[PDB]
């Protein structure tokens, strides 16, 4: 996308995914970084475990 | 209550924030605090109803946290989010009815329905969020033992009251000294009258004066002072004091001189106006004290002359009038007011439910006799209904 | 139409929490929602005006996003927030100006101007953000088809109407038994008047009914029942019926008698009031009964006998009043109140720029006229008029 | 200015936020803004008062950052949180009354009190946060010339004015014509008198004429015009000009007729309504002048022709009238009204503390002197102190 390099700090509270998913118009690309950022597991109890 | 007030804040948040495209960045605390509620709610069971008319429902909480993937929020996302929402506006709809058609005599201030006092326990403190609306802040203020303040635009603080006083008086009603007052709603229109015109006063001058109490103290008032009071300013015909007999009055306005106005808390004059109308501020008053005069004037044309002769056939009466309008006023208690909308909205519950008479409040919800005999008990009980209506008037229109 | 309060909602966040010297953790997603809505907003080309006098303008959109680098906002930040939002909020000024100057027979829901319709294409959709007002929101509720509501304070519900009836009458108009009223915004004043007050009246007594339909229903109205009317107490000559003539009016004012206040709600008896003042609630109704009775005096003084004799010649007519005030209502369609300026931005637009009279609504948006025949395709003008009135009034002081 | 707005919304924000139970993401930025205003404010120290009464308080913050990790706030959290709240919640209300109780005939706009020019530093700028409020607003748009507003409900506008003008008189007052009028708060209500009812006027009608300036300009104004004058419809006893002596008038009301109430903006007429009544908008306008006659009935009864002789002696006296309400406005300067309570706050403050009377305003702060000579730094003053009282309201009760 033409965008100047991250410069990402370590220790930043974010995640270069959660900032670009900011920084990024494309709305694919934009949507598929949310996903991977907002992608948890789901705890279930299921059959007592 | 904080906690049905929290439940109302974030279904009404959901309602109007998760809306089809919005990005999800403008909506992601909400969805967290949506999450929370659903865990704290998930596998609680209430019960709602089973006064006068109101239905008995059960409500069950087994619903499923709302995604957190898309980018922003489509058609789908907002269906499945309305579809748990429109549920949990019911139940809190519900829990809000049952407790405004409750009332104790005892502790009138706790919770009264079983759905309350069951959010009053400590699991239900994670769904709390944010209390920035005025009926909620005074809640927690006065939980804390805190200032409260509520603003009221045309405040009802006067029980209605029409009526006269007759210092001077004969049965045949012919010549009366006297006053006859409206105190109602946030307006008094009080009016001396004299048939005699003062011809036989010390000085030609006869004193009027109107004390009003008031049930709760007011603060920073905005009042309207007037020099005649409209509504006793023509003929009409009026039942004895004892209702054997009427008596015609047939006002003559003049214009009262030595106006006085005092707004005193208890007892002592806190703001005193002399001989000034128009608006006037109140900063702190539970009594209002209006004293006037009818001046018999000194110098009159013969058409003024002959009005008042001086002998006994007085055809026209001396009147000389004031009127006092609240137009806005701060106060620690609840009260009715013009602008607002809960009065009738706890009013309107228990007229449809036919909620029969309780042991707290009049029949009806008169406010009259409420605001008549506003007592304690009467006034935590009205402060419970009131943020509890206006808890209720966050989700239904 | 939420494309568009959704422009205006975040711009009026841009101006409030864009300022010099903040944190950006205050405006991280506010400027989320604002770079949203600048990257949906570029290379599209818009067109408003051309109707009466509005001017037509062209508006372009390319806009640099603004930045996420500040910990603090500074000087050139604000400079060029507010000069991408200047721009912005005269597009929506117009924007909304075009769409309030236009009304429709048919869809009249619909987008009338081209830049709103423009704007309920899917691609903006993506500016949504949030829909807290009180209109949008009841926008959105009624294009979901549910239950809806608006508070008014003091609802201008009654159109203007000053008028009499006459049960008895002669072509001297000098022994006449009928009803005068006015009916304006949200206050009704009835007298009934008898000449002969009552003498030869079954058991003296005199009925009057008034029955005042409203042209929407209302619901949790506070309302203030006072039992006389002012506005009909002192002589008149009033021109008859035909205009051919005029008759005099002095009356004398007795209380009126069994005073029943009935609210119904499609004919069926909703809330009734017997003798009861001051203030009352009605939660449900559409047309108020008011039926009072003037009673002779069973036992009169001097005086008051001499008003009132059992010949023709009366010089004084017994009358008897209702004055009915209107507080607070809520109702599921839109009005005009003595609070908001909605009715007042909509006539000042189209007044303002000369807009030629419609086939929807009628000269002058005289109310009056409105309220007298509010069509549903008026209320469905009327509500997107003053929605995106309140829009406006969101960003323009 | 708009940092003492900061410190009172970051306050505000953080009583009704930070509570027991609510998730640590539902508070995360307001705690970072927080923060921000301990670290600005560390180390700075303030002093209020010394004028009048008000005591002299000297401040210093040595308050450390909330920086606890959690998911929900405990009590031990919102106890520390509340420690910091009170402390700069006194603060605050000593601040912003200590700039209310003060006045500068020179640069009014400008903070008065040293607490508030301290603040006014640069350092002090990164607490601004979000100046949503109405009058914070209006601030702010001031200070950037655009155009402000101010909604008022029924704008306080017209100084109080009671008073009649005789266009014919004579010594005995036996046979006037003129006309009568009270303007106050928002009401303007005139009426036209003649004793001889037009009978040698030409074309027996008389011309009554009412010009109401306004010390300024409002805009989409909603009004509602009556065709009475209810004040002016009953017997009075009126000191004459020269309040010599006394005359009588006797008034019996006819319609008004060919009446025209016109808005003018610098002598041209924005707005004009013949002979309708009700609602009607001025969007525009700085002068009311209200016209309207009083026609002889060319056709009477007996009765009316008996009240109107063309002889000398006028028992009954022609009257007719208009009644003009301003139901809500819009104007670019600060007024009273009656839904408001700032007028009411800073006069509150200012007896309450017996401040000497400045060089600005008018003794105990009489709203009808300020609004006679509403002078541009005496607005400047009015708009700093109702902003200040609106900040200081936002955090007591
Ligand atoms: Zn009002």
């Amino acid at each position: 996308f033409g965008m100047q390099r991250m410069h990402y700090r370590n220790g930043d509270p974010q995640t270069p995914f959660q900032i670009a998913e900011q920084q990024i118009q494309n709305f694919q690309v934009a949507n598929w970084l949310h996903f991977v950022n907002n992608n948890y597991f789901r705890q279930v109890v299921i059959d007592g475990v | 209550m904080d906690v049905l007030y929290s439940l109302s804040k974030t279904l009404k948040d959901a309602r109007d924030k998760i809306v089809e495209g919005t990005l999800y960045s403008n909506v992601s605390d909400l969805i967290q605090q949506f999450n929370q509620m659903i865990i704290t709610m998930n596998g609680n069971e209430f019960q709602t109803g089973g006064i006068g008319n109101l239905p008995i429902r059960n409500w069950n909480f087994n619903f499923g946290l709302l995604g957190t993937t898309l980018l922003n929020l489509d058609a789908n996302y907002v269906e499945t989010a309305r579809n748990t929402i429109d549920y949990f506006v019911d139940f809190v709809d519900n829990v809000c009815m049952d407790e405004m058609v409750r009332e104790s005599q005892r502790n009138g201030i706790a919770p009264q329905s079983d759905s309350l006092r069951k959010l009053s326990a400590i699991k239900f403190k994670r769904i709390n969020f944010d209390n920035s609306s005025e009926y909620i802040e005074n809640w927690n203020l006065q939980n804390r033992r805190q200032r409260t303040g509520f603003t009221f635009h045309k405040p009802n603080i006067f029980p209605y009251s029409a009526s006269f006083t007759l210092n001077r008086s004969q049965p045949a009603h012919d010549n009366l000294m006297g006053t006859m007052w409206l105190n109602a709603g946030s307006e008094i229109q009080v009016a001396g009258f004299d048939y005699s015109c003062a011809i036989n006063a010390p000085a030609n001058i006869q004193q009027f004066e109107h004390i009003v109490p008031l049930r709760r103290v007011l603060t920073t008032a905005t009042i309207t002072l007037l020099p005649d009071a409209e509504r006793f300013s023509f003929p009409r015909v009026i039942n004895s004091a004892d209702g054997a007999t009427t008596w015609f009055f047939n006002p003559v306005i003049l214009r009262p001189n030595n106006v006085e106005v005092e707004f005193l808390l208890n007892g002592q004059i806190i703001n005193t106006y002399q001989a000034r109308f128009g608006t006037i501020v109140a900063r702190n008053f539970d009594t209002i004290r209006l004293s006037f005069q009818l001046m018999r004037p000194p110098n009159m044309t013969p058409a003024v002359a002959v009005l008042f002769p001086n002998a006994q056939p007085f055809e026209h009466h001396a009147t000389v009038g004031l009127t006092l309008r609240i137009e806005s006023a701060v106060c620690e208690s609840v009260l009715a007011d013009a602008s607002e909308t809960l009065l009738a909205n706890v009013t309107s519950v228990r007229q449809e439910y036919a909620i029969p008479v309780g042991p707290v409040f009049p029949p009806g919800m008169n406010w009259t006799d409420l605001i008549t005999n506003y007592s304690p008990s009467r006034e935590d009980n009205l402060q419970r209904v009131f943020t509890v209506a206006s808890i209720r008037s966050m989700l239904i229109k």
